[PDB]
DNA sequence: ATGGTGTAAACGCCAGACGACC
RNA sequence: GCGGCGCGC
DNA sequence: GGTCGTCTGGCGTGCGCGCCGTTACACCAT
């Protein structure tokens, strides 16, 4: 129950904290309760014992197993691990050590099977053996000599032991990457880092000195009184148990005073001037004490050194001037020369963990004292306090907030502080990452993360990744680690201009915000007479719309300016960036402010670290890719392409010499930020004796034409169809989104003579990209009311008249041509009305849907009715999309690891892929083979017999297991066409 | 001039110098509450009433006509009942279903608990503005009002009097809001003893 | 079918298959209306009300128990009271005043009408659907409601059973139906006809 | 320079519940 | 979690 | 106890990140 977890959180945190002395008198005062006994040998006797046999003891475990027999429940062989485990740092006089044997020996006991049933640590394992071996030397075990390798079909080829391969290395020495490791960990035992703002000050004056300190002695005060009350408070709260129970305070005593009070005189600065939750505060309180602890408890149990020494063995696999006697891939490497142990921390339930955000979110407020109001007059010199409690409304409830005082934040807003705080997780790394070995292992020094990104729960991905056996996710697992292996650098010319112009009033046009001294004013101010009735409703409608435009811009600029702030931080360094995945399988960075999945200012601040020369054919694709980035042409061969670069070579020219003082021809195009990071990077490679000598570092992207829709035409075989999405050879490309239009219009030319409204304002309005979206999702789920909400915002932009009524849209294309879409497209029909069918039937029957993918990830949907029934609707409507976005993260991570052996840096968006000026052309054989790969075995005949198995076998009733096995055994007849011509294509994915 | 925005009603002096007892009422979105005194600022009546089925998504007259007679059953016979002000308007576009709740309290309340006034007219619930209480003790700040948690524990642990009947009860409701607090109990003793303060005993 | 859906609250079907008098209410933004009947389709009074100090400015709960005491004191005893039900929505950004204002007069009639509810809990006050009376007289265009005059037209100016006392008075009241738009306010009698054609 | 303070009334559809069924 | 916004495939 | 055919209501193509504010605004005459 509530206070069983409560014992058993408390136990598993306070043998962690090495508070186990400490907190050993409280299981005992509970024991010695008579009605309170109940719910105490559940889980925890074996706590206090594995926290026992932690560290060295001399004859305190026999308290423990007098308790557990007067108790009567079974020590289930996890006592007797602790007891061999404390016989250890001490003298055995092996007295009564046969007995100890025949009782293990005897009780339905055996050996071999608690070494890895009780899970103690490497060290405690050890100790165990030497006690066992020191009596009886014969029994021994090897955990595994031979480690597992994959044997799929799929996966043969990357593990064979025989052909020759190449990896890639990187630029740096040892020494720099042992420093650079070196710098990162004592950046991230700290929690936060400050960085300095972008703001422009100016005008220091007296009065700003003398706010600055009055805040350094009221913080000094402040820090004074803190200490005081948190040694009072734990004075008072140590008294209570030996007449009580649940000391609270054991988990207080974890961190020192000086980290509390740098804490909480840390979250005081960020809380804003209106009032916050007080369960907020509580929650994150808690929260904060948790990763303060964690890695401070790797920092104490010695795990840093041989971290540090593991990693100074491993970083010679990657060293510029270091060899290995043989190459191997990054994970067996690490798993080959022994590796760390991963912590598998347990978070605690909620009546622990917001019971103590309480009591320090009540010890703040009570303990701090302003001296009264901090006018220029010093009259009253009394005491209040800084925090009041106020009883308010937010959202549609009543809430009580957590509110600060107004001489507070007029004394805050007189400074300029152009100091920013960041969470260490936030930040790039500046160490190479760890590798992915397990669902456990991750990328951080320190702070673990998950595998799988989760809104809310969701405990059944983690429990299927953890069912499957470990060798099915070795493709994956070596993907993300290969896309961790990525370094990073900053641009600068761009970064300056960037700052240039976001001190001095900013330019929307191009993405970077303005400040609020440029606000709109209203054109007529207010008048206190009714002059006109009219007047004062319009005075109002008026002067009530500046507010929310001032809010957004606010907004706006804040975001601008903390990753403005974290980009220039981070000059003149070498930074990572690690991966993790959702549950379809695509995959993202962790850092959320700074990373290449962002805006176009986001993306042309980054460069490779490490250069390429050109080689001879290296400028040709820089001039493609500029192109590429201009968004101008987008249905021209790539010859095509390349002869227009060669005419905008005098703009190139004007752009990477003077930006912002000549003609701005790089202003205007879809990617202009872009556009000037590869116009510099050209002229740089022009201007040069031997251009193919010329080294480089900016990334070249390869996108594929609609990849959704592409896989549909091989799971079951198309002839038509694959031509209309360039899976089939083609000199020019095809475009869905542009033929379905002229059909779509065709009416609209030859309908506004029977006369509509709606039809004549139009006028050319329509376009690819007006019904992009739209048309992308007929195959998948949609209906026309999600096409009308699509089809209105794409109108808003466009600025021609406000009469908005999309209907004729949504309406002409999934319903008037939606036959000509079937005829445009069709057969792929079949398999959206198969699997919608097949869904409705598992759901009406509850239960949920789950399948693999062809690599071996198991995939499952969380949609629950509000232990909870399935919503038939939320999972017959999400199969068919999440079905084909698993599919394509597959073929990723089989180009990704096809393209890893011959030596090339690949990092991916979906769906676009991204390499050196170099390395394209093996990157567009390896894609269009392993797209052959993946769809040339069958893969709706194991879906069908993979239901069937899971859902067909109960023979519950005739009537409906009858009915699901004739719709799953019904599959689909694929068509005539075969798949050995995607090697030919040249627009598949560029 | 001050007892115009202290209490709504308008009514002559005279009859408010001989009042006994008072029961101030505060409404709530999940609780409500109230107090009784006797002109000797002694406390005999004080609870709390919790577990409504309204504000969950239905606006039907019919519970809220069960609710209150359940509610109105225990209030004792008193001279006055003075009710709990707010200052929500309906010019916000949200905060409106509190509003909305608030005013069909208001107007039950004030329909029954009237019980002779089809006879001879005379007026027996009225209203208080808070930001008046909150400015007698001294509890307002940034144009706002704070808990007064502090102000009721000190009295309960010569303002007001104090029998031994229910200071048991509301210790224990001390102890209660100190896990959990609610401001709706605590508003009534400082609205009782403001009335005692300003309308009465001048 | 219909029952659960005329009738908000609950009641027993033998109750409502003896009755002898009903009082129909209908109230508005300016001015309230009524009627009553006597268990045969017999009219026995129809009144509305002039004008009020309400709804002009400020929410307060004095004015409001003052106007509607001195309205109900003019009521006769009868043993049903319907009123009507308005379906408007809370999520509607717009018709705030009209929907606080129609839910206080609810509040206060349920509180004021429902008299000897403490000792016997039997409802007293009942709220019919608008809706449903109006697809029963098929006024409805599937949206809105039409006036309602041509029916108090038609009937009033065999089964109608008007008493002769009430002729000259009722005929006196309806000639002055040229101003003030009270005929949208005649739909009580309409409702009356309505829960009697509804309930035996 | 400052608080004080007032016065501001836009539509389909299919799948779970409900009065009638047995 | 509610509301207003903005971005990526 | 078990149905239960039908009739009324509530979401509406799938996935991932960031910022802000809880009506103040405006008037006031000292
Ligand atoms: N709005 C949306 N709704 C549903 N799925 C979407 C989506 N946008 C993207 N996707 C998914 O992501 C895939 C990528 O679509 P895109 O690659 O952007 C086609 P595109 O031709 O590259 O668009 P573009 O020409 O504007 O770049 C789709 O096939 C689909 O699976
Ligand atoms: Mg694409």
């Amino acid at each position: 129950s509530g206070q069983q977890q409560r014992l058993l959180a408390f136990f598993k945190c306070c043998l962690l904290t090495d508070q186990l002395p400490l907190a050993h008198h409280l299981l005992v005062v509970h024991h010695g309760q008579r009605q309170k006994r109940k719910l105490l040998t559940l889980d925890m006797y074996n706590a206090v014992m594995l926290g026992w046999a932690r560290q060295g003891a001399f004859k305190e475990l026999v308290y423990v197993l007098f308790m557990v027999k007067d108790a009567g429940l079974t020590p289930d062989l996890l006592s007797y691990a602790a007891a061999l485990q404390c016989m250890g740092r001490q003298d055995q006089d092996a007295g009564t050590i046969e007995r100890c044997l025949e009782q293990m020996s005897q009780e339905g006991l055996k050996l071999q099977a608690l070494f890895t049933a009780v899970l103690l640590s490497e060290e405690d394992r050890a100790t165990v053996l030497k006690a066992v071996h020191k009596v009886k030397p014969t029994f021994s075990l090897p955990p595994q000599l031979p480690p597992p390798v994959n044997t799929s079909k799929l996966l043969r080829d990357v593990y064979a032991k025989d052909g020759r391969v190449s990896y890639p290395k990187l630029h740096l020495p040892l020494k720099t990457l042992q420093c650079l490791f070196e710098k990162q960990l004592h950046m991230e035992l700290a929690s936060r880092v400050c960085v300095v703002s972008v703001e422009k000050p100016t005008l220091p004056s007296k009065e700003v000195k003398h706010a600055r300190k009055t805040l350094k002695t009221l913080r000094d005060q402040w820090e004074k009184a803190l200490c005081r009350a948190l040694r009072e408070t734990k004075n008072r709260l140590e008294r209570e148990v030996y007449e009580g129970r649940f000391s609270l305070y054991p988990f207080l005593c974890l961190l020192d005073e000086r980290e509390v009070v740098r804490m909480l005189l840390q979250v005081l600065q960020a809380l804003p001037a209106q009032g916050e939750s007080f369960t907020t505060l509580a929650r994150e309180l808690s929260a904060r004490t948790f990763s303060r602890h964690v890695v401070q408890r790797q920092r104490v149990s010695g795990q840093v050194q041989a971290l540090q020494n593991h990693y100074r063995k491993y970083l010679c696999l990657l060293a510029s001037d270091a060899e290995v006697p043989e190459p191997c891939l990054p994970r067996q490497y690490w798993e080959a020369l022994g590796a760390p142990e991963a912590l598998r921390e347990q978070p605690w339930p909620l009546p622990v963990q917001m019971e103590l955000g309480k009591l320090l979110a009540e010890m703040l407020v009570q303990a701090t004292q302003m001296p009264c109001s901090l006018d220029k007059p010093h009259r009253s010199s009394r005491l209040v306090p800084v925090l009041y409690h106020v009883y308010s409304f937010r959202n549609v409830q009543q809430i009580g907030i957590l509110k600060p005082h107004p001489a507070y934040v007029q004394l805050l807003e007189k400074a300029a502080e152009p100091t920013l705080t960041f969470e260490a997780v936030d930040v790039p790394m500046l160490c190479p990452p760890l590798p992915w070995t397990s669902p456990h292992s991750g990328a951080f020094l320190l702070s673990p993360t998950k595998l799988m990104r989760t809104v809310e729960g969701a405990t059944q991905h983690q429990e299927l990744l953890e069912t499957c056996p470990p060798t099915a996710l070795h493709g994956a697992l070596d993907a993300l680690t290969q896309l961790g292996n990525c370094a990073w650098r900053v641009n600068g010319r761009v970064l300056d201009l960037v700052l240039q112009l976001f001190q001095a009033k900013g330019c929307p046009q191009l993405g970077v915000p303005a400040p609020p001294s440029e606000a709109p004013q209203p054109p007529e101010a207010h008048l206190p007479h009714s002059a006109a009735p009219a007047r004062k409703a319009e005075l109002r409608r008026e002067l009530a719309h500046c507010q929310k435009v001032a809010r957004e811009m606010h907004s706006l600029r804040a975001e601008a300016l903390y990753r403005l702030s974290l980009a220039q931080h981070l000059r003149d360094r070498v930074f990572w960036l690690p991966h993790n995945m959702d549950f379809r399988g695509r995959t993202y960075p962790c850092p959320p402010h700074f990373n290449h999945l962002g805006s176009d200012v986001a993306r042309a601040l980054l460069e490779f670290a490490q250069g390429r020369p050109l080689g001879p054919h290296g400028l040709d694709w820089l001039k493609i890719h500029l192109v590429n980035l201009t968004g101008l042409k987008k249905r021209e061969p790539l010859r095509k392409r390349l002869a227009f670069a060669e005419e905008v070579m005098d703009d190139i020219l004007d752009s990477a010499d003077q930006p912002l003082t000549g003609r701005k021809w790089w202003m205007g195009a879809e990617e202009p930020w872009q556009t000037l990071a590869c116009c510099m990077e050209v002229a740089n490679a022009v201007r040069a004796s031997d251009p193919a000598a010329y080294v480089s570092h900016l990334p070249v992207h390869q996108d594929g034409s609609c990849n959704g829709l592409q896989h549909y035409a091989a799971l079951g075989r198309d002839s038509v169809g694959a031509a209309s999405v360039n899976l089939e050879p083609s000199d020019v490309p095809q475009d869905v989104y542009s033929g379905v239009a002229a059909q779509v219009e065709v009416f609209r030319r030859q309908d506004a003579q029977r006369g509509m409204r709606v039809a004549q304002v139009l006028e050319g309005f329509i376009t690819r990209k007006v019904v992009k979206q739209t048309v992308m999702t007929v195959v998948y789920g949609v209906t026309r009311y999600g096409g009308r909400l699509q089809i209105e915002k794409r109108l808003r932009e466009l600025s021609d008249f406000p009469q908005e009524f999309v209907w004729e849209a949504s309406h002409y294309l999934v319903r008037q041509v939606f036959k000509s879409l079937q005829e445009m497209f069709s057969g792929t029909r079949a398999i959206q009305h198969w699997l919608t069918e097949s869904a409705r039937l598992i759901s009406h029957m509850g239960s949920v849907v789950e399948w693999v993918t062809p690599l071996g990830v198991p995939v499952i949907q969380p949609y629950r009715l509000d232990s909870r029934k399935p919503n038939t609707r939320k999972q017959k409507n999400g199969f068919p999309p999440n079905f084909i976005h698993s599919l394509d993260s597959s073929h990723m991570m089989l180009t990704a690891l096809h393209c890893y052996r011959k030596g090339l840096t690949f990092v991916s968006v979906h769906d676009c892929y991204w390499t050196h000026a170099a390395d394209v052309s093996v990157m567009n054989q390896v894609c269009r083979e392993q797209f052959v790969r993946l769809h040339s075995e069958p893969i709706l005949q194991d879906l069908s017999r993979f239901l069937v198995k899971r859902f067909c076998s109960e023979p519950q009733k005739i009537l409906e297991a009858s009915q699901l096995k004739e719709t799953l055994q019904a599959v689909p007849k694929p068509g005539a066409f075969d798949l050995e011509q995607v090697k030919r294509s040249t627009y598949f994915f560029s | 001039r001050f007892l115009r925005k202290l209490l709504k009603p308008d009514i002559e002096r005279e009859r408010l110098k001989a009042v006994n007892s008072i029961i101030s009422i505060v409404f709530g979105t999940r609780r409500i509450a109230w107090a009784h005194l006797d002109r000797k600022l002694t406390v005999l009546d004080w609870q709390q009433s919790d577990r409504w089925s309204l504000m969950r998504g239905i606006y039907s007259s019919s519970v809220y006509l069960e609710e209150i007679s359940s509610i109105i059953s225990k209030m004792p016979k008193a001279d006055f009942y003075v009710l709990e002000k707010t200052g929500l308007s309906i010019q916000n576009s949200s905060l409106f279903p509190i509003l909305l709740h608030f005013h069909i309290m208001e107007a039950m309340l004030y329909a029954l608990l009237n019980k002779t006034f089809a006879q001879d007219g005379q007026h027996q619930v009225l209203s208080m503005n808070r930001n008046a209480v909150g400015k007698h003790f001294e509890l307002m700040i940034g144009d706002s009002r704070t808990s007064g948690k502090e102000l009721v524990k000190q009295f309960l642990f010569p303002r007001v009097f104090f029998p031994s009947d229910k200071i048991v009860h509301y210790r224990q409701m001390f102890l209660s809001t100190e896990l959990q607090r609610v401001e709706e109990l605590y508003d009534s003793l400082l609205q009782a003893i403001a009335f005692y303060e300003l309308a009465v005993f001048d």
